């Protein structure tokens, strides 16, 4: 199962939304 | 890191804010 | 405005995919 | 930046790869 | 779990698409 | 609710339509 | 162009994340 | 409604929260 | 162009949901 | 094609089903 | 859990992005 | 097929490209 890959997909979307103009690093 | 912290148990948007720039 | 917001949502999606275990830096 | 480069014309995944860590 | 959180994300998109003009309540 | 019905097993579009307003 | 439809798709996802256990109502129209 | 308020100018999370149950 | 690119992302997810076990063929 | 049909105006799930296998 | 369903949703988004102008054929099972 | 190949273990982008037209 590709659980961690699917989770990350959603994490990045959530970060995009919450962080806004601040941006973010995604460092898995 | 974020995956250990938030793929195990749900992180709220407020919690995820810690990973912002 | 909103068009840029929606574009960035998809940019983050594509970065997640192409960058893999490297991760990425998103800055608007 | 990325928005400048990629929201006004399509960026391939190879172009996007410039923004990987 | 995260499982259910991610499933919910997909459920809302499916309802968005199925319900179209009617809209919907999402009450988990 | 919808999570228990549709996260345990795949709900069809017909099944989901029951949740529309 | 389907701009409002694409906007709606993203609004629904944002409401899902912001609203958590409260949930939300996406009104008709 | 939400489409009118949020589909030209971006709604913040605070503004979106106004649409939670 | 970008608009069509963003639209297509959503089109593919809708076809995924509509088509179920049938799958689908996508051509731009 | 599908882009010209469904990106200009909204396609119903009925119209989309046309592209299913 | 609807594992394969949620996986498939992401598979098709990945195919969309990787395939670009070629398009793709999603034929599960 | 693709679900068997790519939902069990992560598929690379090259592996996914097999399913392009
Ligand atoms: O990212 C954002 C969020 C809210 C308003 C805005 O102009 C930009
Ligand atoms: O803990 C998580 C994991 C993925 C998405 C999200 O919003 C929260
Ligand atoms: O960001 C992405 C893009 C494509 C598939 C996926 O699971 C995540
Ligand atoms: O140029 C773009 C804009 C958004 C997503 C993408 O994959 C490419
Ligand atoms: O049973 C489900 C669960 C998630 C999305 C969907 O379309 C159906
Ligand atoms: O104004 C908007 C439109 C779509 C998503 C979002 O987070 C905000
Ligand atoms: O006409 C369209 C375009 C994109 C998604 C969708 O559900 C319908
Ligand atoms: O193996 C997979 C499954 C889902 C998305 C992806 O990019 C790869
Ligand atoms: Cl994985
Ligand atoms: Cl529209
Ligand atoms: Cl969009
Ligand atoms: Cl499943
Ligand atoms: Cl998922
Ligand atoms: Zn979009
Ligand atoms: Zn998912």
């Amino acid at each position: 199962f590709v659980n961690q890959h699917l989770c990350g997909s959603h994490l990045v979307e959530a970060l995009y939304l919450v962080c806004g103009e601040r941006g973010f690093f995604y460092t898995p | 890191g974020i995956v250990e912290q938030c793929c195990t148990s749900i992180c709220s948007l407020y919690q995820l804010e810690n990973y912002c720039n």
